[PDB]
């Protein structure tokens, strides 16, 4: 249920995989050359 | 065993017919301008 | 061949024939695997049981575990179908 | 020009020229049945009807004669085993002499309707352009079918004036051509009573003799007219088309799966009588019968008729043939000739063994002896493999009770197996090989083949029915499509979609 | 099931499923390779199906005499030894596998070994024909 | 294993292999978000 | 924005790499960070595997293919190819994640903010695809960067530490290798060699001298031709004969590197040398001939006449004739008698396997090594299920060497697909006729009819 | 020793259905039978060593060819190469 090394590996893939369209979503927000 | 050579006499023949093949080539080469181009292929021939 | 009476000493029944059978049937009898078996296959050919007790080398040990599986043995006219394939016979399960 | 494929549609708008191609047609299917009926003449062999009878031999339109009442033949001999000192004109070859000339009299009668083709009762007295009036010739034909079928189920089926059909027992033991009373309650709708013929055919030819009547009285509506196309023929041959294939469809049922119409005597037995062991059954449940009255197993295995244990074999399953194994049945096994009588496996300790029978699907089975429990006691190794159930270490002995080899007892291995290599197969019986040079695969019976035969036809038939549905359908658009599919295709253009008047 | 023999006078314990899963794990991480469905791949004429582990000297028909020969390794007559040939924890550095195995590992194993054919009965031992 | 100093950062080195899948699903959000130009 | 939709191309989003084509800083920008993604999963899957790693099972059975990628080189490997440290595996790993990001980093820069063409802002890195002169010298520098790689294996073989030779006796061990082979003859006899069965070309190297030997000669070559091609331009024939441009650079590649992914598949798939049994895993013939073996020895043992044993057919079923005549293992295995490995290579004769020191002359660790290849043969499925297809789900392998053969062959074909779809495209644009055929002047309309 | 080592006409069963006689006419390829043939050799020692116990020379063999487990006529071979063997120790 509660694992904290399961715990760090789902915060470690939401980090992951919410970093890139973090990328494209703040540089559609600063209206950049995107 | 190079080129699967066994034999000398074998290297005779796969020695020998790339020259006389070269030596055509070489005659229609001659025959060409062979001066440096800027294309992507030389439409001269 | 299609018409062979003396198959049914070669693991099908309780009585094990010497000279026509392989070594996987005496995994059947405790004791009788991997040696004494070796001793019986290497010199194959027997007349009877009391051939095998004798001109095999059997050491005491041997012997009682002979003792202890005499009924359950025998000894047949020989095969050469089956005397070339008492080590393999090409059974694996 | 026109291509290879069209090159009968010449006939479309030529009444005449399609009535003589129709004759054409016609005498070619009968002269087919005349010559049929007479090879089969030829290399008909009567002389055992008990282990060689018609379906053995191949016969495959000498069913049909022996189902209505054609049993006898000219040479003296009936289909029933049975000698007839005066034929009649109606046996076999009568029959097909009548075919061979009813076939040369559509031949000339085709000739005359395609030199004559330009008669005036093909024209419209309206227009003057070659019609049919495809409805009134619909009900004119179906009065006439309704009464052909009225009388052939009221006279011949019934015997009123005529032979009757055959009629066989639940085992095919005794089986003759017998007149048939009509059953009218549910029982009619058996498919194993041969009395729903007759009530079918009586009931169904006042029917349509009502229905003929009534379609030759009135005009179909406008509506159907303009849906179905009627004054296009392409529809009624895309309706026989599918009628037909329908026909098929049941036929090939009923064939396969048998009935009153399809008996064993002349098709032979069906896989489902193998499959439930129907005649192994019957045949134990005679032989408990005799054993309850006091006999011992060989007067009660004796008393079992040769053409019961006959049935109770795997030859003469349909489902064992091949696709390309032709000929007759006896071109396979051989020719039957004896019974054998009914093997019955013993141990060494005197327990009865039965070899587990091979099942249909098997090209090869092995071949195992159970117990009365269902325990493997013996059986044969594949090939070469080493055994521990053999026959040779078990030592199995076979006892036969009746047939020819009543009270005989096999004791030596080779004999032993080879007789439970044949209880596998069923009843052991006795073939002749050197007649025919049977090479020894399974052939079907002529079931097997009208059952794969018809069911190739109907499928087909379903394919032409489509084809000429869709060609009777659009029948505008046959060279291609116009200029007005344009406006049509765009979507929502037309709140209905092909309707002009909708437009949005 | 859950119940095998102990000992070789007829003790039984009763497995706990935890010990269950961590035998069938065990089983085939570390023996699969050359006993997957209680065969030998090399060597065929023994197996471990109970008929054989039953008539053996001694005989291995109980979680002590396992447990034995997963610590000395003998021949199918018990006279030769064939801890060279056969993992052993004796021979832990000649098989690095043995290395992690404990006393109750090989108790699991040894009950996985036991309570086999128990579970889809001839498919134990019986080789490829009852597949 | 990993040496003790770095064992508890394990999760990230499991994530860290499957990133450039994660690139390339990355090109294909960036080609989504400019309406495929 | 121009440059970046099909307005101002001609090329849709799913073909938009090919807007890099003339616009050579961004081309730079991709290829560094696609280096960058590269290094990226080299260092990941590094320290995966270091992460994964089960110090008690080898690491053919653990599914690792970088761990022995580095114990071929002989970093943390004792004798007899036992893993005695990872620590180094993981310093490979952090120094490729690092260097990954910085190359990350350049990559983002030039294709998102550095120039767009170079020419113009820094002419000595400009370039023009129809330029052989700058192409060659491109070209020239990479192939010494090549060599100088090439020389850093010879440097790490012979000086730093020696690599891994698993034909060192007493059962394979890290050695300085001294004495590389220099003779050309050896070196360019296995690049003329036949690549079919008993000779395999280039993938039967069975020393590590050879090995080392003729990376010298690679780099040597390479260097000399890297110079070559910096201080020459292409002569009148290589300009008649090929296409100058970067389509073309691009097909010509894709086929060289889909050339070498099928020969690393093969190198895979049979070599022992340099993907040595000990972390790759035995290979299918090596299984097959250690279950042989291993039956040969325990029949040999266990008193069982090998030699006179006839087989169901006739021939050996134990020891058999090859068809060149030497003694070999009998039964299925006789297909793969050309296999050489270092726990069987003292036990061979000149006439093949010698009886008397089959008998005689067996170290243990032969015996170790052959018990333990026997069982993890290279045969498993995409669901990670060991044996046969017709196994139960209760064995989990499947053979690195399987892997990377499959991924290396399924790879090589995909890239000689790319460079037939490239070459093609290149000739069409070249000529120019890729975008369709013209209405005006059709070359078919122009011509006889041809019947 | 037979050329191969070690119960039906699986192919046709309709073949097994003739009545007594069944599958007799295909019964010798049917029995694979395993027929140890005799064969003679004589060899003659050319050249031998008289340091080690080596000896060299011809020899000339005469045996029968396969049977097909019974089911051929064995064909007999003659056989004329060289020997060679070592004698020492048992
Ligand atoms: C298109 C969709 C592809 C995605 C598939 C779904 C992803 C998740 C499922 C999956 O993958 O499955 C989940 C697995 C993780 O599952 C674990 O996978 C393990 C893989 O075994 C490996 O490890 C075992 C011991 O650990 C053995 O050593 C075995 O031999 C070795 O293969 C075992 O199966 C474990 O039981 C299981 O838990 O993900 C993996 O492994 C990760 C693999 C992804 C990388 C694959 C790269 C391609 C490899 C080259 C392929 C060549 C292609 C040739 C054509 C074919
Ligand atoms: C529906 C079509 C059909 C079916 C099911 C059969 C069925 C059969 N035919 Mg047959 N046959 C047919 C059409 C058909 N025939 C036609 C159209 C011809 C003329 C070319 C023949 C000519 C023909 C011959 C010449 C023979 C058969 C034979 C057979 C039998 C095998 C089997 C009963 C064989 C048989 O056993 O008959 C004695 C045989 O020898 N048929
Ligand atoms: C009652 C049966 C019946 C009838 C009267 C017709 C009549 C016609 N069909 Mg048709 N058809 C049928 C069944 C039938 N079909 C079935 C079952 C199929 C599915 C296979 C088709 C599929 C079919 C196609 C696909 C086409 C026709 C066409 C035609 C028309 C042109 C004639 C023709 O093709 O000859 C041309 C001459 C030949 C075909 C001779 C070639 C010999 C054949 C291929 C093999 C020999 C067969 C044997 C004997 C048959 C045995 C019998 C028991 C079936 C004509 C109106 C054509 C049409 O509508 O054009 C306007 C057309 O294109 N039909
Ligand atoms: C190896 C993968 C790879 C690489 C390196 C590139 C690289 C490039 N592509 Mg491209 N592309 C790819 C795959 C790739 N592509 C795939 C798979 C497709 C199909 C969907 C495309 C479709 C495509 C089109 C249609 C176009 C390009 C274009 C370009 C160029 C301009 C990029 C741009 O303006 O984006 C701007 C993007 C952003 C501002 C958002 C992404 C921000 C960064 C890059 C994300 C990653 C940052 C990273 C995680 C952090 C690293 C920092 C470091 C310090 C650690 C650039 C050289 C363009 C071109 O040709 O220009 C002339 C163009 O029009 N690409
Ligand atoms: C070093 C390798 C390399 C490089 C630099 C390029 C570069 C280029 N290719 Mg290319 N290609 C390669 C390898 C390479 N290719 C290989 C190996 C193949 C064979 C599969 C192809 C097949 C190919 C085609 C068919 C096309 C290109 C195109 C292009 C251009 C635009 C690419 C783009 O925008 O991608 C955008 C990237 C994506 C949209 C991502 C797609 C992801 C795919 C669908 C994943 C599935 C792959 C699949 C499993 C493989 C199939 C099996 C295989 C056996 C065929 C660009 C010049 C296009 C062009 O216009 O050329 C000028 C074009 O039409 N290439
Ligand atoms: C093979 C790879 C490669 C190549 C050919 C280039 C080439 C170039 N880079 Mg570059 N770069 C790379 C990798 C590469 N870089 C990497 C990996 C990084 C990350 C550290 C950078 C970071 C980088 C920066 C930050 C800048 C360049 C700049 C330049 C240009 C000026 C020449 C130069 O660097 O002076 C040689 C300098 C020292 C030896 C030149 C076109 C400059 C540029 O384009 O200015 C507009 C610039 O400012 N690069
Ligand atoms: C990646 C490796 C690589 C590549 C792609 C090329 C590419 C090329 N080389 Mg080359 N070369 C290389 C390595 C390479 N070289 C090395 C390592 C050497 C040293 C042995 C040479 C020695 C060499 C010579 C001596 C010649 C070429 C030539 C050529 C050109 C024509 C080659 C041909 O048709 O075949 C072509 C541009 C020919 C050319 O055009 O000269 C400039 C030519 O005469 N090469
Ligand atoms: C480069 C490819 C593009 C080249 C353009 C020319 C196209 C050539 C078409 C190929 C036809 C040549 C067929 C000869 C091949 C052959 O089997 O030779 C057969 C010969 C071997 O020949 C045999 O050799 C035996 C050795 O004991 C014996 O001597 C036999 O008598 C002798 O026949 O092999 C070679 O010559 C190999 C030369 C080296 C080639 C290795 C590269 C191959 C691997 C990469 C290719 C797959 C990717
Ligand atoms: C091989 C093949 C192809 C695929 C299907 C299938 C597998 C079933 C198989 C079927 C093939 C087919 C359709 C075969 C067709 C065979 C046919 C139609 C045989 C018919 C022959 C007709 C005959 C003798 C007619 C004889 C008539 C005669 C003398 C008449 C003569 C006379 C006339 C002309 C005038 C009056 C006087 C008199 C004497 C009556
Ligand atoms: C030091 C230490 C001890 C043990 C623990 C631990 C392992 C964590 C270790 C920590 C290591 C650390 C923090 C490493 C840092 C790694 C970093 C920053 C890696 C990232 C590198 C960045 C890369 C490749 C990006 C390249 C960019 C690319 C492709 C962009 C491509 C594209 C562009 C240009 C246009 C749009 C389309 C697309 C495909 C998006
Ligand atoms: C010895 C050995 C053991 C293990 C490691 C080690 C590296 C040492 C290894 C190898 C060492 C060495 C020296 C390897 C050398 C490999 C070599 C020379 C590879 C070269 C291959 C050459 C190739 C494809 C040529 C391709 C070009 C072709 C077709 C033709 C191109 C064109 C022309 C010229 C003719 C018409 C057609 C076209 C297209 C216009």
């Amino acid at each position: 249920m509660f694992n904290p090394t399961t715990l760090f590996q789902l915060i470690a893939l939401f980090l992951v995989i919410t970093s890139g369209p973090a990328i494209i979503v703040l540089i559609a927000f600063r209206r950049g050359n995107l | 065993e190079a080129l699967g050579i066994d034999d000398t006499r074998l290297i005779v023949p796969v020695i020998l017919i790339p020259v006389i093949t070269f030596i055509l080539y070489a005659g229609f080469a001659s025959e060409q301008d062979n001066e440096d181009f800027f294309d992507t292929y030389d439409q001269r021939r | 061949n299609v018409e062979y009476p003396n198959v049914p000493y070669l693991g099908g029944s309780d009585i094990i024939d010497v000279n026509n059978a392989n070594v996987r049937v005496y995994t059947r009898l405790p004791g009788m695997y991997p040696a004494i078996a070796k001793k019986i296959i290497k010199r194959a050919p027997y007349k009877d049981i009391n051939e095998m007790l004798e001109k095999g080398d059997f050491t005491a040990a041997e012997k009682d575990i002979l003792d202890k599986y005499l009924p359950n043995l025998t000894a047949l006219e020989p095969a050469p179908e089956y005397v070339i394939d008492n080590i393999n016979n090409g059974l694996y399960r | 020009g026109l291509p290879w494929y069209r090159v009968h549609t010449v006939v479309l708008n030529d009444p005449g020229r399609l009535i003589a191609v129709h004759l054409m047609h016609t005498a070619l299917v009968a002269g087919w049945a005349g010559s049929m009926a007479l090879y089969e003449l030829a290399v008909f062999d009567p002389s055992d009807p008990v282990l060689n009878p018609m379906w053995r031999q191949g016969m495959f339109v000498m069913p049909f004669m022996a189902r209505i009442g054609v049993t006898d033949s000219w040479g003296g001999w009936s289909v029933t085993g049975e000698s007839v000192a005066n034929p009649g004109f109606w046996s076999f070859e009568g029959v097909a002499l009548a075919h061979i000339g009813l076939s040369g009299l559509l031949f000339l009668a085709a000739v005359w309707h395609w030199v004559y083709w330009d008669l005036e009762l093909f024209r419209d007295p309206r227009t003057g352009n070659p019609a049919l009036d495809l409805p009134k010739i619909f009900g004119i034909h179906l009065l006439l079918s309704g009464v052909l079928c009225f009388g052939f189920g009221a006279f011949h089926v019934t015997g009123a004036w005529g032979p009757g059909i055959w009629v066989s027992d639940a085992y095919g033991i005794t089986g003759k051509v017998q007149p048939v009373a009509p059953a009218w309650g549910a029982e009619g709708f058996n498919p194993f009573n041969p009395s729903g013929v007759a009530s079918h055919h009586i009931a169904a030819g006042i029917l349509g003799f009502l229905a003929g009547i009534f379609h030759i009285a009135v005009r179909p509506p406008q509506r159907l007219y303009r849906a179905l196309r009627m004054g296009n023929i392409e529809t009624v041959l895309s309706s026989s088309i599918a009628a037909v294939f329908w026909s098929a469809f049941i036929t090939t049922g009923t064939m396969w799966y048998g009935s009153a119409t399809t008996p064993i005597e002349l098709f032979g037995p069906t896989r489902y009588q193998w499959d439930s062991g129907y005649f192994q059954q019957e045949i134990e449940r005679r032989v408990e019968n005799s054993l309850n009255e006091g006999l011992n197993l060989s007067e009660a295995w004796s008393r079992i008729p040769d053409k019961l244990a006959f049935y109770d074999y795997i030859g003469n399953n349909p489902a064992k043939g091949g696709l390309f194994r032709a000929g007759p049945m006896n071109k396979g096994d051989g020719i039957a000739e004896a019974w054998l009588g009914h093997p019955i496996f013993q141990d060494k300790e005197g327990k009865e063994l039965t070899v587990r029978r091979m099942p249909a699907f098997f090209e090869t089975f092995p071949v195992i002896l159970v117990d009365k429990d269902g325990i493997i006691r013996a059986d044969i190794p594949f090939r070469r493999a080493e055994s521990k159930y053999s026959i040779e270490q078990v030592g199995v002995t076979v006892s036969f009770y009746g047939g020819k080899l009543n009270g005989q007892v096999f004791k030596d291995a080779p004999t032993v197996k080879k007789y439970a290599r044949k209880a596998q197969l069923g009843e052991v019986l006795e073939f002749d090989r050197t007649t025919l040079e049977s090479d020894g695969v399974f052939r079907s019976s002529p079931r097997g083949w009208y059952t794969f035969g018809h069911a190739n036809f109907a499928l087909l038939f379903f394919l032409g029915h489509l084809w000429h549905g869709s060609r009777t359908l659009f029948r505008d658009v046959f060279s291609g499509i116009g200029a007005e599919v344009t406006e049509q295709v765009e979507f929502g253009a037309f709140q209905k979609l092909g309707d002009r008047s909708t437009k949005k | 099931t859950r119940t095998v023999p102990l000992d070789s006078s007829g003790t039984t314990v009763i497995l706990t499923p935890e010990q269950v899963k961590r035998g069938k794990r065990l089983f085939n991480s570390s023996c699969g390779n050359c006993h997957v469905g209680g065969i030998t791949k090399t060597n065929p004429n023994l197996g471990l199906e109970p008929d054989a582990l039953s008539l053996a000297t001694p005989a291995r028909d109980n979680i002590d005499a396992l447990v034995d020969y997963m610590k000395n390794p003998t021949t199918y007559d018990g006279l030769e030894s064939i801890a060279e040939l056969h993992p052993s924890v004796k021979s832990a550095d000649i098989f690095p596998k043995m290395r992690s195995l404990s006393d109750e590992d090989l108790f699991a194993i040894g009950g996985h070994i036991l309570l086999q054919p128990k579970l889809s009965s001839e498919k134990w031992g019986g080789g490829k024909i009852y597949y | 294993k990993l040496p003790e100093a770095y064992a508890v950062f394990k999760p990230i080195i499991d994530v860290a292999p499957v990133i450039p899948v994660f690139f390339l699903l990355l090109a294909f959000v960036w080609q989504a978000a400019v309406g495929f130009r | 924005v121009a440059g970046r939709d099909i307005e101002s191309t001609g090329f849709a989003w799913w073909s938009g790499n090919s807007r890099l084509i003339n616009v050579s800083g961004k081309l730079l920008g991709a290829h560094v960070a696609h280096a960058g993604l590269m290094v990226f999963w080299c260092g990941a899957m590094t320290l995966f595997e270091v992460a994964h790693y089960i110090p008690e099972k080898p690491l053919y059975e653990q599914g690792l293919i970088l761990l022995p990628h580095l114990a071929v080189l002989g970093w943390g490997v004792g004798p007899g190819g036992e893993i005695i440290d990872i620590y180094p595996y993981f310093v490979v790993g952090v120094l490729h994640l690092i260097s990954s990001a910085v190359l990350g980093f350049g990559g983002v820069y030039h294709s998102l903010i550095g120039p767009d063409t170079l020419e113009e802002s820094f002419p000595a890195f400009g370039y023009d695809w129809r330029d052989k002169n700058k192409i060659t010298t491109i070209l020239g520098i990479h192939l010494i960067v090549l060599g100088i790689g090439a020389f850093l294996l010879v440097i790490k073989a012979m000086y730093v530490g020696g690599i891994y030779d698993t034909w060192a006796p007493g059962g394979g061990d890290v050695r300085i290798i001294d004495s590389p082979t220099l003779n050309p003859g050896v070196i360019f006899g296995y690049v003329l060699k036949s690549p079919w069965g008993g000779d395999g070309w280039i993938v039967s190297v069975n020393n590590m001298e050879d090995l080392v030997g003729g990376h010298i000669w690679i780099g040597i070559i390479c260097i000399v031709g890297g110079f070559w091609h910096i201080f020459t331009k292409p002569f009148a024939w290589a300009r008649r004969a090929y296409v100058w441009s970067g389509e073309a650079y691009l097909s010509y590649s894709l086929v060289a590197v889909s050339l070498m992914g099928f020969i690393a598949s093969q190198y895979s798939w049979y070599n022992n040398t340099a993907y040595p049994s000990e972390f790759y895993g035995p290979t299918g013939p090596e299984a097959s001939q250690s279950q042989a073996f291993t039956f040969l020895v325990r029949d040999q043992r266990l008193g069982a006449n090998v030699s006179s044993a006839q087989g169901p057919t006739g021939l050996g079923k134990y020891l058999m004739r090859s068809p060149s005549g030497e003694i070999i293992l009998g039964g299925e295995t006789q297909r793969f008698w050309d296999l050489r490995a270092p726990w069987i290579e003292p036990l061979r004769g000149p006439n093949g396997l010698d009886l008397n020191k089959i008998k005689n002359d067996i170290q243990p660790w032969q015996e170790r090594r052959a018990a333990e290849y026997m069982t993890h043969a290279p045969l498993g499925s995409l669901n990670s299920v060991g044996g046969v297809a017709t196994e139960i789900n209760s064995v989990n392998y499947v053979s690195p060497r399987s892997w990377l053969t499959c991924a290396h062959f399924f790879l090589g074909f995909a890239f000689y697909i790319g460079h037939l779809w490239h070459a093609g495209r290149a000739r069409a644009a070249a000529a120019g006729f890729e975008k369709g055929i013209n209405r005006e002047n059709e070359p078919t309309l122009s011509l006889r009819p041809i019947d | 020793p037979s050329y191969r080592t070690g119960d039906m006409a699986v192919a046709l069963p309709g073949l097994e259905a003739d009545g007594g006689e069944g599958q007799d006419e295909l019964f010798a390829e049917t029995n694979k039978v395993f027929q140890v043939t005799d064969g003679s050799i004589e060899m003659a020692f050319n050249r031998v060593d008289g340091t080690n116990g080596e000896f060299s020379g011809v020899f000339v063999s005469e045996q029968l060819s396969d049977t097909d487990m019974g089911s051929k006529a064995p064909k007999k071979v003659l056989l004329k190469g060289i020997v060679f063997g070592k004698i020492e120790e048992q």
